RNA sequence: AACUAAUCCUAGCCCUAGCCCUACACAAAUAUAAUUAUACUAUUAUAUAAAUCAAAACAUUUAUCCUACUAAAAGUAUUGGAGA
RNA sequence: GAGCUACCUAAAAACAAUUUUAUGAAUCAACUCGUCUAUGUGGCAAAAUAGUGAGAAGAUUUUUAGGUAGAGGUGAAAAGCCU
RNA sequence: UCUCCAGGCAUACGCGUAUAACAACUCGGAUAACCAUUGUUAGUUAAUCAGACUAUAGGCAAUAAUCACACUAUAAAUCACCUAUAACUUCUCUGUUAACCCAACACCGGAAUGCCUAAAGGAAAGAUCCAAAAAGAUAAAAGGAACUCGGCAAACAAGAACC
C-alpha cells in the first residue's frame, strides 16, 4: 500500500499491524534515495555520531532499516522508558535507542579508530570491497548473528534433519528420459495399451 | 492431482497414474458426536470419495470400509473497512470408516502439564 | 497408521520444536530422479501433520507451536517441483524443439481483443463438432469504434503517470 | 469565518538563478541580427497559437484547424459542441446591435 | 390494490432474460457488454 | 433484487440446475440410467518403497548450498549426447540419418509418455 | 475557568511540449442458465442520420456538427422564401 | 423492459356439505371478488383494518415455462393496461 | 406449576449462514430482560428422498374419462409391440442448516400443493391512576321514525307488493 509507513518495530509484528491499520492516509515520509550499491554501513560495524546529544562517541551498528536511511546504535542516541507496566506495577525503567540518518555517521578506520570516508573497488576477483580515501586500507565486512538466533557451527541434527554428508550425495546420473519413465522401469510397472488418438483444438 | 489435464480415455486405453500427488488433507476433531470407528477430515474440493480410499490404503496403509462427504458453504455476510463483504471458502468434509473391528480417538494435542502507615512519601528517604 | 498425522507424543504440549533448513534448488539437482520421487512423499507426510497441528491450535484457541515449520515444507516442496520441471523442459526442447507443453494461438475474441487460446481434447475433428462451432473467433465492424476508445483511454493513464514522475522528482531535488 | 492560527512556512525566492538572470536576451534579434529572425519565433507553447492571438471563439476554431485530426474522440466533441454554443452568443446574444 | 411488490423472483427467468448468453445472441446485445467493459463495470451481466 | 456480485453454484436456483465443482469425471452414463464406472479411469497412485532411506524432511544449518545453475538444453545434450559422437567422429563411423543410435526420438507417436502434446499429469 | 467545534499539507489532478505501436499477464476453468474436463444443436454490422434550433410564426433554407496544409488574395467573385 | 398488468400458447392442479335435478340451477364454507358504513389520513398500509356484502361445476379460479414493444403492442372500448 | 388464546407440520419456489456453542455489552431490536447485534469456533453424511444421465436403421396403430359394469351423451377427449445390427457386469458427481421469501422496517399486507384441527403452535396487560373530549362493545322506564337530503346507522326485524 502506498500509506505504509515503516517504523522501528518490525513488519508483520503485533505492534506494526497497530501503528499501520488498512485505513491509515497518513503523508508521506520522503526519503533520498540511495542506490543499492553505494549503500555502505552494515551491521556490525562501528560508527562516529558526528552531531547531536551524544556527538563524539562511537558505537556498534546493530539495527538497519533500508528504506528509511536509517541505522540504529547501541547505548546511543537514548532515552527513558518503562518497559512491562500493568495495572498495579509500574515497570522497569530502561534506556532506548533512537535511529539515526546515514549521514549523521561516519565509519571508523579499524587500525586507528577515527572517522573515515570510504571508496567501493573491485579487487582481483573483482569482489568488491570497501576502500578508505585516506590512508587506503581495506574495511572487511563485520561477522553479525543471525536473526533467527541459529548457530550453524553449534546445531546439533535433531531426528528429523538431513546429515551434512548425506546432503552433498550426487546421485544423478544424466540421460534422456523423465522422472515418470525411470520410476516404472525401477519400480517393474509394465503397461502395453496405448491411448486412442485425440484431437486438440 | 489438481490444476492439471488429465488424458483423455477411449475404449483400450491404458491405465491413469499419476506419480507425485498433489492433495493435501487434515485430520479434524468432530464437532459432533461420532461412532467410535469413523474419523474426520478436511480434503481439497476436487477430491472424490474414491480417490480418498485409495490415498489412506496406499501412502499411510489404512484399511477403510466406506466414504462419505459434503460440502460446507462459507459465510459471506462480514464486511471490511470500505464495506465490501469478505467471503470464506468453502470446503469438502469426509467421513471415514475403519475396517475389521479397528477404533480411533482424537488425540489430546496440547496435553499441558506501599505503606499504608505512610501513604505518598517515598521511603528512599532516610531522613 | 494414523498415528503419522500426529507429531512424536514426546513433543506434545512443547512450547519449541527444533528444526532444520529447507532444501535448496541446487542441492536437489544432484540428487537423481529415483531419488527426488520418494523425497517427495516423505516432505508430503511432514506437511499433512503440519496441517492438521495449525488447524488444532485455532479450536482450542492457542499459540501454534513453531509455526515456521510449516513455511520451510511448503518451499522445499516448490524447489523439488521445479527441478522435476527443469530437466522435462530441456528434454521436451531437444526432442521436439516446442517450448510449451499445451498446444495453443493466437486469435482475436468477439470484443476486439488479442488472447491466447488454450486447446482442448476432442474425440472428433473441429468440423464435426457443432458445439464447437457457435463459438466465434472474430469481430465485426461495429467493434472498430471501441478498439479507439480503448487505445485512446490507455494512453490518458500513460500520461498522467510520467507527469506524476516528474514532478516528485522536483521536491527531492528541492528538499536534498 | 476562520483563520490559521499559525504562520506560514516562510517563502525564500533567489532572484538570481539562471532563469531569472537572462530574462529578456535575444528580444532584439531581428534589430540586431540584420532580420534574419523575427522575435515571434523565439516563443515556446501550443502549436496553434505561436505568434497569434485571438477571442475564446477565434482560438477554438484554430485549434482545429491545426491539430483537430490528431486529436482523441470524446476531446473533438467537446470541442465541436464549445464551438457552436460560442457562436450563437457572439451572433444572437447581447446588449448591443 | 397495494403495490411496491411487482418482483416474484424466478432464477430460470433471470437468467434468461438478462444473462450472458441472452446479451451475446444480437449486435445490440454484444454492444451493450462493450459499453460496461469501457466504463468498467465490475458485473457485465446477470 | 437479485445478487449480481456472489458466485453461481448449485446451491442455488431451483432443483433442475446443477454443475460440478471441478471433480474429474471417473465413468459414463448409459440410457437406461445407469452410471457405469470405467477402472482405467480412476487415477492410481504410484508409491515408492520408503525403507532404508537416508533423506528426510530438514536440512543441517552447515550444509553448504550452491551456485544456482539452471539447468539448459545446451547442458543436458553436452554431458549426454556430445561425448558419443565425439569418439564416433574420430573413427569415423558417423552419418546423419543414424542420429536415433544417439537418442533421438523422430516423432513422439507410439510412445507412452509423450512430450508434446503432453498425455500425462505431472 | 468548557462542551459541541475549529486550525493543518499532500494524496492526487489540469493544460501544453515531445514520441507511433510491437504489454498480447504462472497452473487450471469459461460462450453450456459464461467462468462446469469430451460429440447431441451451427455461425454472419449497415441502404442517404434525424430533430431540436435560426428565420422573432412556418412550409425552400439555417455556420460547426458532416476534418484534408499555415499567411494572404477576401468576407471579394459567386449562391440564397436574393432573406435569415 | 410483458417476474406488475392486458391478451394468447404448452404442461399441470383445486372445488366440502345439502336441495334439485341433469344445470353459465339452488342454499352456503374453502377460494376468488369488492356493495355499503365507520375508523385511519407522514396511516400496520404510497389504497389498509373492522364489520357488512357478490359469485362459488363454471364465459370458474390457481401454479410453472414461453410469446406479442412505443410511428408499436394488447383491449367483453374504461381513450383501460404495458414495473 | 397455574390463568387464558387457537392454523400447525411437511414439500415446491425464493433467500444465502440469519443456523448451534461460547465470549462481549460499542453499533443493531424503535425500551429492558434476553439476543435476532459484534467477535471466535463449529455445522447439512443417501445406488432407495431429489437432480443430471448419447446405441443405430426400418415397419405400424378406427373403438376416451368419470369406482367403468349398466348408460348414454357432447364440448369428441394420455413410449408400447415386432424385424435386423452392436455391446457382453456398474456407484462417481450435485441438493440437504435456520426464527428464512415479495412489500424502504422484527410492516395488522401478498404468497402454490399434501395431511391433519390440537397430540402441533402460542400470550391481549412496563408500573400506577379512574377526570374532559375521542374510538369500540353491552344494558335501559314511558313512547315507537316524531330523526334525517334519505330508516344512514342500529334493531328481540332480516319479511310483502308496485314503477
Ligand atoms: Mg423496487
Ligand atoms: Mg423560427
Ligand atoms: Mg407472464
Ligand atoms: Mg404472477
Ligand atoms: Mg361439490
Ligand atoms: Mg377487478
Ligand atoms: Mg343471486
Ligand atoms: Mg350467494
Ligand atoms: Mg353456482
Ligand atoms: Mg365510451
Ligand atoms: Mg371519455
Ligand atoms: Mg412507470
Ligand atoms: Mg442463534
Ligand atoms: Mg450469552
Ligand atoms: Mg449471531
Ligand atoms: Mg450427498
Ligand atoms: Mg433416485
Ligand atoms: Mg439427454
Ligand atoms: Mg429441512
Ligand atoms: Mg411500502
Ligand atoms: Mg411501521
Ligand atoms: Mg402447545
Ligand atoms: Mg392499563
Ligand atoms: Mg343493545
Ligand atoms: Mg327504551
Ligand atoms: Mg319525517
Ligand atoms: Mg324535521
Ligand atoms: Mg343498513
Amino acid at each position: 500500500s502506498p500509506f505504509y509507513r515503516y517504523g522501528m518495530s518490525r513488519p508483520g509484528s503485533i505492534a506494526d499491524k497497530r501503528k499501520n491499520p488498512p485505513w491509515s492516509r497518513r503523508r508521506p515520509v520522503v526519503v533520498e534515495p540511495i542506490s543499492d550499491e553505494d549503500w555502505h554501513l552494515f551491521c556490525g560495524d562501528m560508527v562516529e555520531i558526528l552531531e547531536g546529544k551524544d556527538a563524539g562517541k562511537q558505537g556498534k551498528v546493530v539495527q538497519v532499516v533500508r528504506q528509511r536511511n536509517w541505522v540504529v546504535l547501541e547505548g546511543l542516541n537514548t532515552h527513558y522508558r518503562y518497559i512491562g507496566r500493568t495495572k498495579d506495577h509500574r515497570g522497569t525503567m530502561i534506556a532506548s535507542e533512537a535511529p539515526l540518518l546515514h549521514h549523521q555517521v561516519k565509519l571508523v578506520d579499524p587500525v586507528d579508530r577515527k572517522p573515515t570516508e570510504i571508496q567501493w573497488r573491485f579487487t582481483e576477483a573483482g569482489e568488491r570491497v570497501r576502500v578508505s580515501t585516506r590512508s587506503g586500507r581495506i574495511i572487511p565486512k563485520p561477522e553479525f548473528p543471525r536473526a533467527d538466533g541459529i548457530v550453524p557451527e553449534t546445531w546439533t541434527d535433531g531426528p528429523k534433519d538431513t546429515s551434512v554428508e548425506d546432503a552433498l550425495e550426487r546421485t544423478y546420473v544424466p540421460r534422456l528420459k523423465t522422472l515418470e519413465e525411470d520410476v516404472m522401469e525401477a519400480m517393474g510397472i509394465q503397461e502395453t495399451r496405448r491411448f486412442k488418438k485425440v484431437y486438440w483444438y | 492431482a489438481r490444476n492439471v489435464l488429465y488424458p483423455l480415455y477411449q475404449l483400450g486405453g491404458p491405465q491413469l497414474r499419476v506419480f507425485r500427488t498433489n492433495f493435501f488433507i487434515q485430520l479434524v476433531r468432530p464437532g459432533t458426536a461420532q461412532p467410535e470407528d469413523t474419523v474426520q477430515f478436511r480434503i481439497p474440493m476436487e477430491m472424490t470419495r474414491v480417490d480418498l480410499r485409495n490415498y489412506l490404503e496406499q501412502i499411510y496403509n489404512v484399511p477403510v470400509a466406506a466414504v462419505r462427504t459434503r460440502v460446507q458453504h462459507g459465510s459471506n455476510r462480514r464486511r471490511d473497512h470500505k464495506n465490501v463483504r469478505i467471503k470464506k471458502p468453502d470446503y469438502k468434509v469426509a467421513y471415514v470408516q475403519l475396517a475389521h473391528g479397528q477404533t480411533f480417538t482424537f488425540p489430546d494435542l496440547f496435553p499441558e502439564k506501599s505503606d499504608l502507615r505512610c501513604p505518598g512519601i517515598p521511603s528512599w528517604f532516610g531522613l | 497408521g494414523l498415528e503419522e498425522f500426529f507429531d512424536d507424543p514426546k513433543n506434545w504440549g512443547e512450547e519449541k520444536v527444533k528444526s532444520g533448513a529447507s532444501w535448496t534448488c541446487q542441492q536437489l539437482r544432484n540428487k537423481s530422479n529415483e531419488d527426488l520421487h520418494k523425497l517427495w512423499y516423505v516432505l508430503l507426510k511432514e506437511r499433512n501433520m503440519l496441517l492438521t497441528l495449525e488447524q488444532e491450535a485455532k479450536r482450542q484457541r492457542l499459540p501454534m507451536p513453531s509455526p515456521e515449520r510449516l513455511e520451510k515444507v511448503v518451499d522445499s516442496m516448490d524447489n523439488v517441483d521445479k527441478v522435476v520441471q527443469e530437466r522435462e523442459d530441456a528434454l521436451r526442447l531437444l526432442q521436439t524443439g516446442q517450448e510449451k507443453p499445451r498446444p495453443g494461438a493466437w486469435r482475436r475474441d468477439i470484443f476486439g481483443r488479442i488472447v491466447w487460446h488454450k486447446f482442448k481434447q476432442w474425440p472428433i475433428p473441429w468440423y464435426l463438432n457443432k458445439r464447437y462451432n457457435r463459438r466465434r473467433f472474430f469481430a465485426m465492424p461495429y467493434v472498430d469504434r471501441f478498439i479507439r476508445l480503448r487505445i485512446e483511454k490507455h494512453a490518458r493513464i500513460e500520461a498522467r503517470k510520467r507527469s506524476l514522475q516528474k514532478k516528485k522528482e522536483k521536491i527531492l531535488h528541492a528538499k536534498f | 469565518a476562520f483563520v490559521r492560527l499559525t504562520l506560514p512556512p516562510p517563502k525564500v525566492v533567489d532572484r538570481w538563478n539562471e532563469k531569472r538572470a537572462l530574462f529578456g536576451v535575444y528580444d532584439n534579434i531581428g534589430i540586431l541580427g540584420n532580420f534574419e529572425k523575427h522575435p515571434k519565433e523565439l516563443i515556446k507553447g501550443p502549436v496553434w497559437l505561436r505568434g497569434w492571438r485571438g477571442n475564446e471563439l477565434q482560438r477554438c476554431v484554430r485549434k482545429k484547424k491545426f491539430v483537430g485530426n490528431r486529436m482523441f474522440i470524446e476531446d473533438l466533441h467537446n470541442l465541436n459542441k464549445r464551438i457552436s454554443y460560442l457562436y450563437k452568443h457572439f451572433n444572437r446574444h447581447g446588449k448591443y446591435r | 390494490r397495494a403495490r411496491g411488490n411487482e418482483y416474484q423472483p424466478s432464477n430460470i427467468k433471470r437468467k434468461h432474460k438478462h444473462g450472458w448468453v441472452r446479451r451475446l445472441s444480437t449486435p445490440a446485445g454484444v454492444q451493450v457488454i462493450l459499453r460496461r467493459m469501457l466504463k468498467g463495470r465490475k458485473s457485465l451481466s446477470h | 433484487g437479485a445478487d449480481r456480485m456472489s458466485k453461481w453454484t448449485s446451491k442455488r436456483g431451483p432443483r433442475t440446475f446443477t454443475k460440478s465443482r471441478g471433480a474429474k469425471k471417473t465413468g459414463i452414463y448409459t440410457s437406461d440410467r445407469k452410471f457405469v464406472q470405467i477402472k482405467e479411469m480412476v487415477p492410481e497412485f504410484v508409491v515408492p518403497d520408503l525403507t532404508g532411506f537416508k533423506l528426510k524432511p530438514y536440512v543441517n544449518y552447515r550444509a553448504p548450498a550452491g551456485i544456482d545453475t539452471p539447468l539448459t538444453a545446451k547442458a543436458l545434450f553436452q554431458e549426454t549426447v556430445a561425448p558419443a559422437i565425439e569418439k564416433d567422429f574420430k573413427e569415423g563411423t558417423f552419418d546423419a540419418n543414424n542420429l536415433e543410435k544417439y537418442g533421438f526420438e523422430p516423432t513422439q507417436e507410439g510412445k507412452l509418455f509423450q512430450l508434446y502434446p503432453k498425455n500425462f499429469p505431472r
